[PDB]
């Protein structure tokens, strides 16, 4: 019966949302919680570097009104 | 267990499923035999449920099914296909018509088994040898298969 | 970088490929219709080039000129289309 | 609806034996449906048949663990069924 | 008129596809948005506004931002 | 911690590989009122890893007549190329986001028609050559409207970025819009990945071309790359047409549903295999030159003229 | 040109083909079929043997059609001996002839499309044919090459369930030949790979000698079926599929009706069947029942010698044609008043198809030959015998 | 009776609404559609496949199968050497040579069935007069070596006393037929 | 068969055709084995008089 199909695509389907879940934690571990900056643009990467500076060495640490 | 002979057991183990479980077979369509395994390939005995490719090109075929007699005009080519194709390979010959000449034995047109072209490991009978008989003998290989030992003779040559 | 140190793994998850592959075991033939074809290609592939720019162009301030431009490129080129079609080319 | 599919389902699974049961028959036979027993021959093959199924699978033997000293637990092959039940499991004839 | 019958019937792409081509070479030429797209597209800020000085002669330029002086975007607000 | 990524996004695709193999012979078998491979492990799911062994195990046979690099290079662009592009796509965050990421998954695919070249020149006998030269022209002429579908689906996306569409497709699908090039995106998508209604470039009743003379690990490599493209090209599909819904709260309910469109259009392409006949060579061409490259034309203006008078010109970034 | 041979082990060959192709670039300018991989001798190994022994030989001319094939060696020798099979072995015959044009039919439609890439359709039918070749085994003990249809009469009575289970796989085909309707007749890739490819002139296809679907497909209205009714095909009613132009979509047509045409005479035959002897009841000619031969002298003698001799057909030679699924399967045997043959020229319809391949195939790509080759339905035992 | 395939009665002149239909069935694939539906039906149909180790593809009395040569049940073996099998065999496969036993009983000394050479027709079973040489069920005897398959009279003795019960059933069963 | 209903009008309807009316699978429908014995009909040329066969 065709149930027995659905094994194989259980095993498929499992081994492809790994990837998408994976990178999108691996994204909130590295970046301490907040999502990895995308720097589409210069001014981005300006104001992500800027961040960088205002705090440690790392942008994700954010300082804030208390400073 | 620990013996490098145990490792060199277990892991041929392994060398030998993975050519038992996918033999892919390249037939090479002679006569009538070649029917009576596209009845194989066909619904009522799969040969895919066992690891068997229905249509394998020979460069990538495991194993050969000669079904059907081997004139005189085809044998120069049914060794040109066999010695192409990659080095594990082996040999069914299906049909009283190639593993012996059956009817046909005595004509001048047709060389009296493959046997005499090409090495034959299973030798399938029955002038339309039956596809389960053919699927028997596909099994048969995969038994042979299983009782190589090629890892373990290096080990102790 | 962070591109080069995917594309290096893609690249050594090949070659180990290959190389386990081959280790473990252990003359006139033309038609210049296919040649037509590939010079078509590359003028449908150039134009395919002053096609991409688009969505930047969109967003120019002109947006007349945009479309008159685009909506020429597009129609000239489909004429050369049609001319290929009217000629024995694109009928191999 | 598919409750009931899914019963016969756990009936099968269930019906062989314990897990160890079902393994035996799930990789050696490839198949977990159970039948009624028609009887088991000297050799230790077991014959089952179950109506209900097509006419191609209604009768199936599941062979024995070791036949003739051999052992057959993996390396099962059709001629291990005996002469006076093979006609059975062709259909040659309708009577164990 | 009655090969465009047969046309739509036999070939019936090349008339689709003609179709599209002249909608949107009509569209555009005939709709009660096509401006907003210069405008929209020209409204959008990207580069920093540069204030002029004040010579003190500009009625038409807003002091501030805020201000009730200089263009709107309400036609892009409720557009 | 980024290779740690890089595992994810490779590792589990190419297991994802494997088993679209054995989905394959399991669909088109029940289709085919055949249970299809159950017999080697449970419910055949050892299956692919089986022949996978068998195949690198038997001798990669060098032709007496074959180059040795162009022969070498051809799998190894194949898999590299395919796997490479898996790099940059949404799911929902890209495991390396590129701002002109479309034309990267362009560029890589147009790429893989040279392995197709290398590999039928490299075999030097006939079948391999003639196979090649109609291969590379089906791929190549299958890119040309390739390409134009994506150019309309970009301008009214506003980007080459495959980040922007889930931000493009958070009420809608781009299906319900550019249907009809979705239709035109999944011919394609089943004539660049020499799929059945189009499998010319390999025809098996014509010409056996492409693996004429590939065996054992070679064929293994392309052949991990067909598939693995077989699903990226499906998750195109599910990213640029079919938009999963996207929760900036929940990022997997994303991938969730990604998971389920690509396994339903990834079914798709297995499930047209065995329906249809395959098309001539010319039969092929001709669709694409003469049924598509004239509706994608001039459907690639309407999508430059849509957004202008309908004031909907896509924002940028 | 490129010359380049389409090999025997390629799939499309049928397993023995060598078709020296010249390859004017893709378009294929001429063929020179190189047949004779397959040729085993089948006629003049015939001369050494007996009539009944020499039966089985044509169960293997066309392997495809094994009864339709022994039912043309049958009536021949049975005009040569002025016998006539009693009347259920004939109507058994026309049964028969028809489980196996359907049979060939399966063969030739779903063969023909695993060439052109649709694979399907062989699979469904192909538990279908299973399904009948049981009626083969259950009838005469082999799936193909029963020996059942005799020189006179058929060998063994129908089993007692035989005509039952006839009726539940008829009763159910159609519904099959439905399905691949659906799934490989509109779809335009069928169509396009089959409509105007090979079409063939009426006058040409006569002059040729197609003699078969071929000669039907182009409009000519030949069937010896009922132009010259042989066993009982007066007797039972039926109607010729002609089809209208020639491709080869007009020839899978006609294919297709007459496996509808044939379950129609499967039909008639189960609702008319007599009650009677399936063998003449001459011992001269079909040997005597195994009780007779063991209680009465005349009929061990008649045993002996029919099996060890043989039936010594009087002096004479017959052309006898019957329309065999593949078309007109005609045997010239020759006989001396000897137990054995002197000469039998199987006429097989094939010889003259593949003949037709290269005026055929004319101005064509490579992939044509492959659906040229599908729609002559040629099996290669027939050809080379 | 003859039957148009494929031969149009009439010109049916194009009416919008036809046309429509029509274009409609060439831009959105229709008829395509149409044949995956076939398709994703049968998925959804019970596989006719048999697990053919466990399983067995039903065969009636009549198969031929495997030569075996048959005993009285009091255990003399019923050939008498008439060597007829071997006059009516196709392909010269039998061969037998015969002396008188010690009995004084006709007997043969050698019978070399040739199992390559047979093609299984059945004549045998037929030509027998006492019924010796039998047409046995079993089909499965695939052989490593080419020397197994040729089968000398001790081997096919051997298969006559492995497979009578059966052998013994399956003539029962026809030889009211025959 | 033993096809859930749902399954079974699925397949109906994909088809396009009441399959389930014709099932390809055999169930109990096919002629049981060991059918009765036969005691077939001897025919003519068998009478015990007016047989000669010099006339037939
Ligand atoms: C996935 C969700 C469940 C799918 C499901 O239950 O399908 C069967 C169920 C019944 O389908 P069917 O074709 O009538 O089944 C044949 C018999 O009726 C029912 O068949 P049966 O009479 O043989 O019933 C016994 C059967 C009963 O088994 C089932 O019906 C459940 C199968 C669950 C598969 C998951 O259990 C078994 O025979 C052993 C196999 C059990 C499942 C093996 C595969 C498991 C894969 C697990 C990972 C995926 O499907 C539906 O109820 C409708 C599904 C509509 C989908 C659109
Ligand atoms: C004529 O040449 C042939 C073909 O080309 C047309 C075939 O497709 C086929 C058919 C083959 C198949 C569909 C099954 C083959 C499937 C595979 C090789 C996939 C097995 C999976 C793997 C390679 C493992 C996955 C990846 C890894 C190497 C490691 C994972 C991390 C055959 C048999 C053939 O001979
Ligand atoms: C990862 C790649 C694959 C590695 C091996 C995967 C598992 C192999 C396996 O389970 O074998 C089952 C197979 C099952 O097949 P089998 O050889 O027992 O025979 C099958 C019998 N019937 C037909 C009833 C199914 O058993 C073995 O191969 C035993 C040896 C395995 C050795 C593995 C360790 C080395
Ligand atoms: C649940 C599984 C459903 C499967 C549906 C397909 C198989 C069943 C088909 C049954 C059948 O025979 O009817 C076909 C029917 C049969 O019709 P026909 O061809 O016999 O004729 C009817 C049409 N006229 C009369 C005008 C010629 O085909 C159709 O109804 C038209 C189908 C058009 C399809 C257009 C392309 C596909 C859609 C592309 C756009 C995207 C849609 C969504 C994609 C996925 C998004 C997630
Ligand atoms: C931008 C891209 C636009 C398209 C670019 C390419 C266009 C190429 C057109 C070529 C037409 C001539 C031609 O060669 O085709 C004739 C066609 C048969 O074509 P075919 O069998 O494939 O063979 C081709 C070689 N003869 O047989 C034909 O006659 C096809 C006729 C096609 C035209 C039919 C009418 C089309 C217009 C219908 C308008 C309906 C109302 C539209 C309203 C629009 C409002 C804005
Ligand atoms: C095998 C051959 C094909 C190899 C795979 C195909 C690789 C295709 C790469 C296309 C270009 C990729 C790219 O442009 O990304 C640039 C990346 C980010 O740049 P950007 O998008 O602009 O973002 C800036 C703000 N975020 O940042 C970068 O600057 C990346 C710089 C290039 C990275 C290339 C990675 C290695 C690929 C070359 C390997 C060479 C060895 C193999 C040679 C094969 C020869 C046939
Ligand atoms: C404003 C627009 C109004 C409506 C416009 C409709 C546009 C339709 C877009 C595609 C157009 C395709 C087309 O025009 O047909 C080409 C071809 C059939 O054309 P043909 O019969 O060869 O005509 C000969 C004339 N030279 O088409 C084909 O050959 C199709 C071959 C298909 C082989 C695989 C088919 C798979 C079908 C099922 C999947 C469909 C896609 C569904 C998923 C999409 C993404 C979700
Ligand atoms: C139906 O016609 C024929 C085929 O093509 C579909 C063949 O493939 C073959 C041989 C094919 C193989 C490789 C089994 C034969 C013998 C044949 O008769
Ligand atoms: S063996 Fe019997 S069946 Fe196989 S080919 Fe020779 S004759 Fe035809
Ligand atoms: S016929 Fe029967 S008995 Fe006479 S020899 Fe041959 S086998 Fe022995």
């Amino acid at each position: 019966m065709w149930f027995e199909i659905l094994p194989g695509l259980a095993i498929m389907g499992v081994c492809l949302v790994i990837p998408g879940v994976s990178t999108a934690y691996i994204h909130k571990f590295t970046n301490g919680g907040k999502e990895k900056r995308v720097a589409r643009v210069q001014y981005q990467w300006y104001l992500m570097e800027r961040d960088r500076r205002i705090s440690g060495v790392n942008r994700y640490y954010v300082s804030k009104g208390l400073e | 267990r620990s013996r490098a002979e145990y490792v060199v057991t277990k892991l041929d183990d392994l060398i030998n499923w993975a050519r038992r479980s996918s033999l892919w077979p390249m037939t090479f369509g002679l006569a009538c035999c070649a029917v009576e395994m596209m009845h194989m390939a066909a619904p009522r005995y799969d040969m895919d449920r066992f690891g068997v490719v229905f249509r394998a090109s020979p460069r990538q075929a495991d194993v050969m099914i000669v079904a059907g007699t081997l004139t005189n005009k085809m044998a120069p080519a049914l060794r040109k296909v066999y010695d192409q194709m990659p080095e594990p390979r082996y040999v069914v010959s299906m049909g009283s018509c190639a593993n012996g000449g059956g009817y046909y034995h005595y004509s001048y047109s047709v060389v009296r088994g493959c046997d005499r072209i090409v090495p034959v490991d299973i030798y399938v009978p029955g002038c339309p040898p039956t596809a389960e008989a053919l699927l028997y003998g596909i099994l048969q290989l995969q038994r042979k298969i299983k009782r190589e030992q090629k890892l373990k003779i290096w080990y102790r040559r | 970088m962070n591109l080069y140190t995917v594309i290096f793994i893609n690249i050594l998850l090949s070659l180990t490929l290959i190389l386990v592959a081959f280790w473990l075991p252990q003359r006139l033939p033309f038609s210049m219709k296919f040649f037509l074809v590939a010079i078509t290609f590359l003028l449908f592939d150039l134009e395919i080039a002053l096609l991409l720019p688009l969505p930047w162009a969109i967003q120019t301030i002109k947006t007349s000129t945009m479309m008159i431009m685009a909506f020429i490129l597009v129609t000239i080129l489909s004429l050369g289309l049609a001319y290929e079609w009217t000629q024995k080319g694109l009928e191999w | 609806e598919l409750v009931e599919v899914l019963k016969r389902g756990v009936q099968q699974v269930t019906g062989h034996g314990g897990l160890r049961g079902l393994l035996r028959v799930f990789f050696r036979a490839n198949d977990i449906r159970i039948g009624t027993l028609v009887g088991e021959d000297k050799y230790g093959n077991k014959y089952y048949e179950d109506n209900k199924q097509f006419f191609g699978r209604h009768r199936w033997v599941i062979y024995t663990t070791e036949m003739n000293g051999k052992n057959t637990f993996w390396d099962v092959d059709g001629s291990m069924v005996p002469p006076e039940w093979h006609r059975w499991l062709h259909c040659m004839t309708d009577d164990p | 008129s009655a090969f465009l019958k047969n046309a739509w019937a036999k070939e019936p792409v090349l008339v689709v596809s003609f179709s599209v081509w002249g909608l949107a070479i009509i569209m555009p030429m005939i709709s009660p948005y096509t401006k907003y797209a210069s405008m929209i597209n020209k409204a959008t800020p990207y580069n920093y506004p540069v204030p002029v000085r004040d010579d003190g002669n500009m009625p038409d330029v807003p002091s501030h931002p805020q201000d009730p002086l200089g263009p709107s975007l309400d036609w892009l607000k409720n557009l | 911690m980024f290779f740690i990524n890089i595992l994810t996004l490779l590792v589990p695709i190419l297991i994802a590989m494997a088993f679209l193999t054995l989905v394959e012979r399991k669909i088109l078998g029940y289709m085919q009122l055949r249970k299809g491979p159950n017999i080697v492990g449970p419910y055949g799911i050892l299956q692919p890893f089986a022949d996978a062994m068998k195949l690198f195990m038997k001798e990669p046979m060098r032709p007496l007549t074959t180059s040795m690099s162009l022969f070498i290079i051809a799998p190894t662009l194949s898999l590299t190329l395919a796997l490479s592009l898996w790099v940059p796509l949404p799911m929902p965050h890209p495991l390396i986001n590129l701002n002109l990421g479309i034309l990267f998954i362009l560029a890589t695919s147009s790429l893989s028609v040279y392995s197709i070249l290398w590999s039928g020149w490299a075999s030097n006998s006939k079948y391999s050559l003639f196979g090649a030269l109609r291969a590379v022209a089906q791929t190549i002429s299958y890119e040309v409207t390739m390409a134009i579908i994506l150019l309309s689906v970009l301008l009214m996306n506003g980007s080459y970025s495959l980040q922007t569409l889930i931000t493009t497709q958070e009420h809608m699908w781009l299906l319900l819009p550019a249907w009809p090039m979705a239709m035109m995106w999944f011919i394609s998508t089943l004539a660049e990945t020499n799929r059945a209604p189009f499998d010319l470039t390999e025809g098996e009743s014509e010409l056996v071309g492409f693996n004429v003379e590939y065996a054992a690990g070679p064929f293994a490599l392309f052949f991990m790359a067909e598939y693995t493209n077989i699903i990226l090209m499906n998750a195109l599909t599910t990213i640029i047409f079919l938009g999963p819904l996207y929760y900036i709260n929940l990022p997997e309910l994303y991938s969730t549903n990604f998971m389920m469109e690509a396994l339903l259009l990834s079914s798709t392409f297995l499930w047209i295999r065995a329906s249809y006949p395959r098309f001539r060579y010319d039969q092929l061409m001709h669709l694409l030159w003469k049924n598509f490259l004239p509706l994608t034309l001039a459907l690639c203006m309407w999508h430059i003229s849509l957004p202008i008078f309908t004031a909907g010109v896509p924002p940028y970034m | 040109n490129m010359t380049l041979n389409f090999g025997p082990q390629h799939p499309a060959a049928h397993g023995v083909l060598r078709l020296v192709l010249e390859l004017s670039g893709e378009m294929v300018r001429k063929c020179d079929p190189h047949i004779g991989l397959l040729h085993r001798g089948t006629e003049k190994l015939i001369e050494y043997k007996t009539y009944l022994q020499a039966l089985p030989y044509f169960d293997r001319l066309d392997y495809v059609s094994m009864m339709c094939n022994e039912q043309a060696y049958s009536i021949a020798v049975e005009k040569l001996l002025n016998i006539q099979p009693p009347p259920r072995a004939q109507w058994i015959r026309v049964l028969f002839g028809e489980i196996t044009r359907i049979l060939n039919h399966i063969m030739a439609v779903t063969t023909h499309a695993l060439d052109i890439g649709a694979m399907t359709p062989f699979f469904w039918m192909f538990e279908e044919r299973e399904k009948m070749f049981e009626f083969y085994e259950r009838v005469s003990g082999a799936r193909m090459h029963a020996a059942y249809i005799r020189p006179g009469g058929v060998h063994q009575d129908l089993p007692l369930g035989l005509l039952d289970d006839i009726y539940e796989f008829s009763k159910n085909f159609s519904l099959r030949i439905d399905e691949v309707e659906e799934m490989l007749t509109n779809n335009r890739i069928w169509r396009n790979r089959t409509v105007d490819i090979g079409v063939v002139t009426a006058e040409d296809a006569l002059n040729y000698g197609f003699s078969g679907v071929m000669l039907r497909g182009s409009g000519i209205q030949w069937d010896l079926r009922k132009t010259q009714p042989y066993d009982v095909y007066d007797q039972v009613e039926f109607d010729v599929p002609i089809g209208s132009r020639g491709d080869c979509y007009d020839r899978y047509l006609c294919r297709v009706e007459e496996m509808r045409q044939s379950l129609r005479i499967i039909e008639q035959c189960l609702n008319k069947m007599p009650p009677g002897e399936i063998k003449v009841d001459d011992a001269k000619v079909s040997p005597p029942k195994r009780a007779e031969m063991k209680t009465s002298m005349e009929s061990l003698i008649h045993h002996f010698k029919l099996y060890t001799e043989g039936y010594q057909v009087p002096p004479g030679a017959t052309y006898t044609a019957i329309e065999a699924p593949k078309g007109e399967f005609g045997v010239y045997l020759v006989s001396d008043g000897s137990s054995r043959p002197y000469r039998c020229k199987i006429k097989a319809p094939g010889f003259a198809h593949l003949a037709g391949l290269d005026k055929m195939s004319k101005g064509h790509m490579l992939a044509d030959v492959v659906a040229i080759i599908g729609t002559q339905d040629i099996v290669f035992g027939e050809i080379d015998r | 009776t003859y039957k148009y395939v494929n031969k149009k009665e009439q010109e049916s002149e194009v009416d919008m609404k036809s046309a429509t239909d029509n274009a409609a069935r060439i831009l959105m694939w229709t008829e395509l559609i149409r044949g995956l539906g076939m398709t994703l039906s049968y998925l959804f149909r019970e596989p006719a496949t048999i697990n053919y180790p466990f399983e067995k593809g039903p065969l009636s009395p009549r198969f031929r199968g495997e030569h075996a040569l048959r005993r009285y049940p009091s255990g003399e073996e019923r050939c008498i050497a008439c060597k007829l099998c071997e006059a009516i065999c196709p392909a010269q496969a039998i061969t037998i040579e015969a002396e008188p036993r010690a009995d004084g009983s006709r007997r043969t000394t050698r019978y070399d069935i040739d199992m390559t050479k047979c093609i299984y027709c059945g004549f045998c079973q037929e030509a027998c007069p006492v019924d010796a040489i039998v047409e046995g069920p079993n089909f499965e005897f695939s052989t490593e070596t080419h020397e197994e398959l040729l089968y000398n009279k001790e081997k096919l003795l051997n298969n006559g006393d492995k497979w009578e019960a059966e052998i013994a059933a399956n003539i029962q069963a026809d030889y009211l037929y025959r | 068969a033993s096809a859930t209903r749902v399954i079974q009008k699925l397949r109906n309807w994909a088809s396009g055709q009441d399959l389930q009316a014709k099932l390809q699978l055999r169930y109990q429908e096919i002629a049981k084995r060991t059918q009765p014995p036969p005691k077939l009909p001897v025919g003519p040329s068998h009478k015990l008089s007016n047989n000669y066969y010099c006339t037939r």
